[PDB]
């Protein structure tokens, strides 16, 4: 987040938590009342074959 | 008695568009995202049906 001065004031960590994943996708620093699709659940294999 | 018959709605389907062209590929994705917002907009207009 860039202020009127082009200071960076904030930021959101788009992999620290589910919120942070929300407001990453959504673009924006407040969420509103709701569910929202952020992302997708998948398994990562764990041995070469 | 007479019957009328009126469809209401539909299946809700929902489809993951990165998933979709790049199924498990980082090489593919990385060329994806050249494509700006495509991809999301996408998915937003599913999730509005
Ligand atoms: C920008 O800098 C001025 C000082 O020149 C300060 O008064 C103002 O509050 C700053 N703006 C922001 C958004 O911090």
């Amino acid at each position: 987040k860039y202020n009127e001065n082009g200071t960076i004031t904030d930021a959101v960590d788009c992999a620290l938590d589910p919120l942070s994943e929300t407001k990453c996708t959504l673009k924006s620093f407040t969420v509103e009342k709701g569910i929202y699709q952020t992302s997708n659940f998948r398994v990562q294999p764990t041995e070469s074959i | 008695v007479t019957t009328e018959i009126l469809p209401v709605s539909m299946t809700k389907t929902s489809v993951d568009c990165t998933m979709y062209i790049c199924g498990d590929s980082t090489e593919c994705s990385n060329l994806l995202l050249q494509y700006g917002s495509f991809c999301t907009q996408l998915n937003r207009a599913l999730t509005g049906i």
